[PDB]
DNA sequence: GTGGTGTGTGGGTGTGTGTGT
DNA sequence: ACACACACACCCACACACCAC
């Protein structure tokens, strides 16, 4: 549930040096900025995320031995992101420099921080767990640094040293995340950090295998690459289910399968608290479902029994029938059962959903094997547009269901399966009685011209990049959160009515993402309009034809 | 929002007592949700139908002269009995009335005398009086001739002359409501039904010591299928009123 | 509309011997306790008896019996007590009391049909008599007979025939001319009925309009966001086409089950009455002090305190702050938005993940209750361009004034249509679903799966051998391949509710004959669970009270549905090798 | 004179949604 | 997944009306 980052940014020139890279935006800047989105939209997605972020080498008095903590490791807190949106406001408007924040004079030859200190403070702050704050599940160092070849690099008994260290951060769960950030006027060369960080995998002889895990991936990343890394890598798996894939039932060929969800629905205000206010005192407030007896009257909640109501009648089925009644297609525990492969031009309709789809990876911790027979599994499905037509309950306490494991294409970064749900034929609803059905099919001409006449409007619409959630934010979510961080703050709340059609129109289309592309929509059609050129005046010219094929119909028929 | 916020539901409560011959009706809760900025017609009827139908108590005095009613002072009085409602329901008495007056109309037009004895006259030098009512005379009975006069008469496969006059005759004598309703109720349910059938029916289950049931389930006009229908009071509309 | 069944089951010992009367009792059980579920006031049912041997008749009739009179609404236990009634005369009247021969049935008709009028004398309700005799080229029924009988009814009939033996042909006659007169009137063979009623029985739910607006492309957003008595018709350089919204794809809930608990009876029985739920709020006082001690006494205490509702207040989370929101900022904390479909862009159909869908399917359809039918053209042609292309549209999505915003994935669909004409004139529609927000997204990084490498990036070890791995397992998938089993066609996936809708509630083998020989598609299966939990109360209800049984017997799933719930098999082949192979072991 | 159609009501029922376990 | 309470859509037989040839 809960989660700690822990922000360590290593002091370079070149950092504070803005790169050409990110179009004159400094690599230190780009790191704050994605660490204020990020701390932004946490808030919202996972409010149990305990973020920190510490600076070195700098000159700072507050630096205590050269480490800057500009918020400690403490739950996601809305006086943190005052504090990093101040700095990135001085920052933005040239009232303080980042040289000037962080006193880091151009010398050429600054001294720099032994990685044994860091890496003690590294462990340290993971041990001195808050009152405060409840305790940390997972334990995360989000590793950014410039400088590949330290001091310590060249010894080769401090590197055991920094060994043994990074062995006691492993022990203690604190699993790193790097961020080595390398330039296309300046490779990174990896040998030191991979040589530190990783436990030495090797195989075992003849006597079997060793252990898959060996070290975080300390490949270098491109500075264009900085915040998509850190923004998506912010994400904890949440497992949704992990319940067996009966691929044969006679022959026990059974595998084990996680499932986690891809995507959810985020709304707009389920996180609250009941509070009983009372003149000063504010606690909390608990709901309870009292049952009561509609002829006597008394609490009846934990004395009740579960009946069938067929008519007037109902019908008292015991546990035992019931366990036998249930287990005539199901089981008591999750499962899933291949009943058949099928094609996927016959399968997988873009008109039929009734659920979110889920992630499904192998689960080697339960049954054995289970990685090679899904990955073969994968392989074959693949190459040859194929599903996997399942059967059984993700949930214990849940219902059947027939799915389609369909494979994952060679686009997505995730190897993996999909999951989608197909409907019942009860879930299958029905087309309403239309008040009439002669639309456009006897008129020929009429319906042909007018359908060409939309066929070229909709290509001046075509999504060239599809469609991109990180595109969209969710307004509802967007407007109640922006005001629960504006009264926090005690920052004014923008209220008006009186607004002139330029400003509130900005306004609109700054609450709401997709307003913005409406607008443009409604811009481009505008634009075709005023054009004197011809190749792009085409565009009204078919919408007023749409619109005149509009208004002819009603009065034809 | 999605909530009824009590003040709202008094609101309402208020709103429904001040039109106590609307409480049942769909138009009136249509204002009301003209008027209050959340909640459709058809939600704010079933929350007074279901919720508030039960706190009432009350409903400020109204009478057919007019609404509101006041005191002297110009206070407003709250009583317990609701005013009915703007549809009078139809009941076994009034179609076994209309079923005879329907009945000795038709025996009339034919035999040309009215049940159960006076028979026609002309005048010849003294006049009944006025002519707006039947010329009748009482004298001449018991005719001494065999006449089906007047439960033998079998009433079946006639539909008329009726006209304009013989409905408002009827409603000015029994003083009943309007005539269209009689009209309408005679029309689609006497006549699809049966005169005969219904008289026979009635006075079997009086003879017996049952009460008959009133004609029901005899529509006999389509809905008109393929048209919207008339009166629609769900988030579409919501009309705007001025 | 209002209904009613009339049932007439032969008694005559060719029924009797041949356990017609049996299948006979199961169906109208079946019937019954279908009926009852419902409990509408305006279902009558009533069954008569005909050649029966001890008559019973309200109109002093032999050889005519009336078991059951006419009942509205039907419950649960009439209908045991009924279906009892039945067995029971039935046991009595099997040997010491049997009939010869065939009687004359068609006195139990015009007794039938005098009661019908009895009860229904001018209504316009839906009179029905189902009858069961056991010969159809048997009885006689004459012109004259029959013309009266057609005279006399106007309701119509649903003969079933429930003797039918195998020959190299069928003929028929006689009881032709009675269906031939009655319009509207029906023949069925019994065993039909019997797998029609063992059938699974789909849902029929009504179709509710869930939006209705407009599906606008480039319209202003200025005239189109704002509370206003007019639509988004204030421009006319715009795309704009009203639309209206219907589930399409919707879960199902299990089958409804009660709360209750136990009171008395007269017999001390069971009867069971539905508790009512009351929310509560409370809060913990947590006084809880111990006094010290040299031992192990340590006595506390610690109680709740409960609490109104009205002195309760919502604090929302902002990462380590609960706050309370002052009165005027909640009203400023609800994001304002309008009705409408409003078009962002065409992409491809394989440009949009499969898994992007995150909610129900919905339709979309163009709005003729209060649109115009140019609305029908426009959106016909923009669906059936679509479909030309290959092209989903997303779209921002807000249903009614109050509802969330979404940005939706609009399919194109055709439906086919039986219409009045012979010609199916396929319906165009689009088809609704959302997308994903950019905080909806929780995509992580997985470890790879073809080519494994360690944490770190470094390849793994190539293990043993992984030659045969894949021809095992492609054997395995051509073993299960289901290709061989039809997909519904394009267009029938969805089908209108006007292609089921009938004018009886009584299962009937249904007229729709396109749906037969399309139920092989191995993804379309009925639900299995809903079906299995009414099938055991079925099972319940008749063991235990109509057969007076004891101990309950519960069925068997049946093989229909236990098939496309279980592996399939199109090639024969043993896995025990690629299991051997996988090194597959449970820990 | 009489048939045809139209609105709105009186008493509901059906379907979808939210919340606590 | 689950039951119960609640919000909103939908219906339809029919009193009550008006209009047209």
């Amino acid at each position: 549930i809960h989660e700690g980052i822990l922000f360590c940014i290593e002091l370079s020139e070149t950092m504070f040096k803005e790169s050409s890279d990110l179009e004159y935006k400094s690599p230190l800047l780009e790191i704050l900025e994605s660490l204020d989105e990020l701390m932004s939209q946490l808030v919202i997605t996972r409010p149990g995320t305990a973020i920190g972020c510490y600076f070195y080498y700098c000159n700072r008095e507050d630096a205590k031995e050269g480490i800057y903590e500009l918020f400690p490791l403490r739950d996601i807190n809305a006086t943190f992101m005052k504090k990093l949106n101040d700095l990135l406001e001085d920052l933005s408007s040239g009232r303080i420099s980042l040289y000037d924040y962080f006193m880091f004079q151009q010398t050429g030859s600054e001294k720099q921080v032994r990685l044994s200190v860091l890496f003690t403070f590294m462990l340290d702050t993971f041990l001195e767990e808050i009152p405060g704050q409840k305790q940390l599940s997972n334990k995360r160092v989000f590793l950014f640094t410039d400088i590949d070849k330290p001091q310590e690099a060249q010894d080769i008994d401090e590197r055991a040293r920094l060994r043994r260290l990074t062995i006691d951060l492993f022990d203690n769960k604190v699993n790193f995340a790097t961020f080595f950030i390398g330039y296309a006027d300046k490779p990174f060369d990896n040998e030191f950090y991979s040589d530190i960080l990783q436990l030495g995998s090797h195989t075992n002889e003849n006597t079997g295998l060793d252990s898959e895990f060996d070290g975080p991936s300390t490949k270098p990343i491109d500075a264009k690459y900085i915040k998509s890394r850190i923004l998506r890598k912010k994400e904890v798996k949440r497992i949704m289910f992990q319940c067996p894939l009966i691929l044969d039932e006679k022959t026990n060929f059974i595998v084990g399968v996680k499932g986690y969800t891809m995507y959810t629905h985020e709304k707009a205000g389920v996180r609250y608290k009941l509070v009983y206010e009372h003149e000063d005192i504010r606690q909390e407030a608990y709901s309870k479902r009292k049952f009561l007896n509609p002829i006597t009257g008394e609490d009846v909640t934990g004395k009740t029994v579960k009946v069938y109501p067929y008519g007037d009648l109902d019908i008292n089925l015991s546990d035992s029938q019931d366990q036998i009644v249930m287990e005539a297609y199901t089981q008591k525990d999750a499962f899933l059962k291949i009943i058949g492969f099928r094609s996927s031009s016959k399968s997988i309709h873009y008109f039929n959903n009734i659920d979110k789809s889920s992630f499904i990876v192998p689960d080697e911790a339960k049954y054995e094997g289970s990685i090679r027979t899904l990955a073969s599994l994968l392989k074959i499905l693949r190459k040859k547009d194929k599903i996997a037509i399942l059967w059984g309950k993700l949930k214990s306490n849940s219902h059947p269901s027939l799915y389609t494991l369909s494979p994952s294409s060679v686009k997505d970064y995730n190897e993996g399966f999909y999951l989608y749900r197909v409907p019942f034929l009860d879930e299958i609803r029905k087309f309403p009685s239309l008040l009439s059905y002669d639309d456009g099919s006897e008129h020929k001409l009429d319906y042909d011209n007018m359908k060409k006449v939309t066929q070229s409007i909709m290509g001046y619409f075509n999504l060239r990049d599809g469609y991109n959630p990180s595109d969209f934010k969710n307004p509802l979510l967007q407007k109640h959160y922006k005001v629960l961080h504006d009264y926090l703050l005690q920052i004014e709340t923008t209220f008006d009515e009186n607004e002139t059609p330029n400003t509130k129109k900005d306004r609109m289309m700054r609450e709401d993402d997709s307003l913005r592309k409406l607008y443009y929509i409604r811009n481009k059609i505008l634009e075709s309009e005023k054009s004197e050129d011809p190749i792009i005046q085409r565009l009204n010219k078919y919408v007023k034809i749409w619109n005149m094929f509009y208004k002819k119909f009603n009065d034809d028929n | 929002k999605a909530s009824f916020t009590d003040e709202e539901d008094e609101f309402i409560l208020d709103v429904v007592r001040k039109n106590p011959t609307r409480r049942t009706t769909h138009t009136l809760y249509d204002e009301i949700s003209h008027y209050v900025p959340n909640h459709t017609g058809n939600s704010i009827r079933h929350r007074f139908r279901v919720y508030l139908s039960k706190r009432l108590e009350y409903v400020y005095e109204v009478d057919k002269f007019g609404k509101l009613v006041r005191d002297d002072d110009g206070n407003l009085i709250k009583t317990k009995v609701l005013p009915p409602s703007i549809k009078r329901k139809f009941s076994a008495d009034e179609d076994y009335t209309l079923a005879i007056a329907v009945k000795k109309q038709f025996y009339r037009d034919l035999f040309q005398i009215d049940p159960d004895t006076g028979r026609s006259l002309i005048t010849d030098e003294d006049t009944p009086t006025a002519i707006a009512r039947r010329n009748m005379t009482m004298d001449p009975n018991h005719v001494p001739g065999s006449e089906p006069n007047f439960a033998a008469y079998r009433t079946q496969s006639r539909r008329g002359p009726i006209a304009r006059e013989f409905f408002k005759h009827f409603a000015e004598e029994h003083a009943a409501h309007t005539e269209n309703a009689w009209r309408d109720r005679f029309r689609k349910f006497l006549l699809a039904y049966g005169i005969d059938d219904y008289i026979s029916y009635y006075e079997a289950e009086k003879a017996q010591n049952r009460e008959p049931e009133p004609m029901k389930n005899l529509t006999n006009r389509p809905k008109r299928p393929g048209v919207p229908t008339p009166g629609n009071y769900n988030s579409a509309a919501k009309r705007a009123r001025n | 509309s209002s209904e009613s069944t009339t049932f007439i089951v032969d008694v005559s010992p060719s029924m009797m011997k041949n356990n017609n009367v049996s299948k006979s009792m199961a169906y109208l059980e079946y019937t019954l306790l279908n009926k009852s579920k419902k409990s509408r006031k305006t279902d009558w049912i009533s069954c008569y008896l005909a050649n029966c041997p001890v008559s019973e008749n309200s109109q002093e009739i032999p050889n005519v019996f009336q078991i059951q009179s006419f009942l509205a609404p039907v419950t649960t236990t009439a209908t045991i007590g009924f279906i009892k009634r039945l067995k029971q005369y039935c046991d009595q009247h099997s040997h010491d009391s049997s009939n010869e021969g065939l009687q004359s049935m068609i006195q139990c008709l015009l007794v039938v049909s005098l009661d019908i009028k009895q009860q229904f004398q001018a209504r316009k309700i839906l009179k029905q008599i189902v009858v069961f005799t056991d010969n159809l080229d048997d009885l006689d029924i004459t012109d004259e007979e029959i013309d009266l009988l057609t005279e006399e009814l106007s309701t119509r009939i649903i003969l079933i025939d429930c003797g039918k033996d195998t020959q190299e042909e069928r003929k028929k006659s006689n009881w032709l001319k009675l269906v031939e007169a009655i319009p509207n009137s029906r023949i069925y063979n019994m065993n039909e009925l019997l797998v029609e009623i063992t059938s699974p029985a789909t849902s029929v739910v009504k179709p509710v309009r869930v939006f209705s607006g407009e599906l606008r492309l480039g319209a202003d957003i200025l005239s189109t966001q704002t509370s206003n008595p007019s639509g988004s018709m204030q421009d006319e350089n715009c795309l704009c086409i009203k639309v209206e919204a219907f589930p399409a794809t919707k879960a199902v809930s299990g089958l409804n089950r009660k709360t209750a608990v136990e009171v008395e009876d007269s017999q001390k029985k069971e009867r069971y009455v539905g508790v009512k739920s009351i929310i509560e709020y409370e809060i913990h006082n947590e006084g809880n002090k111990k006094n010290v001690s040299e031992d192990d006494q340590s006595g506390s205490s610690y109680i709740p305190v409960t609490i109104s509702k009205d002195s309760v207040t919502k604090a929302y989370r902002y990462g380590a702050d609960y706050v309370v929101l002052p009165s005027v900022l909640v009203d400023q904390t609800v994001y304002e938005s309008f009705p409408g479909l409003d078009l962002r862009g065409f992409l491809n159909r394989e440009a949009l993940p499969r898994y992007f869908l995150t909610s129900e399917s919905s339709f979309i359809t163009a709005d003729t209750r209060l649109g115009c039918q140019s609305d029908l053209m426009a959106f016909s042609a923009l669906v059936d361009v679509m479909l030309e292309n290959r092209k989903i549209a997303v779209a921002r999505y807000v249903s009614k004034k109050d509802s969330e915003v979404n940005m939706c994935a609009l399919c194109p669909v055709l439906i086919e249509h039986s219409n009045i004409n012979s010609e199916k004139k396929f319906v165009k529609s689009l088809t609704l679903c959302r997308l994903p927000f950019a905080e909806d997204e929780r995509v992580t990084d997985f470890p790879k799966l073809l080519d494994r490498t360690t944490t770190s990036g470094v390849p793994l070890k190539k293990e043993t051998d992984g030659h045969q791995i894949d021809e095992l397992m492609e054997q395995f998938v051509d073993s299960m391949d289901t290709d061989e089993l039809p997909e519904i066609p394009l267009g029938n996936y969805y089908q209108p509710i006007g292609e089921v809708t009938t004018d009886t509630t009584l299962p009937l083998p249904s007229l729709n004959k396109d749906q037969e020989e399309n139920k092989k598609d191995p993804l379309r299966i009925p639900t299995v669970f809903v079906y299995r939990q009414q099938q055991v109360l079925l099972e319940w209800i008749h063991q235990l009270m109509i057969n007076d049984s004891r101990e309950f017997e519960i069925p068997e799933l049946p093989d229909s549905l236990k098939n496309k719930i279980s592996p399939y098999t199109h090639k024969k082949f043993d896995s025990t090798k690629l299991v051997e192979v996988l090194g597959i072991k449970k820990v």
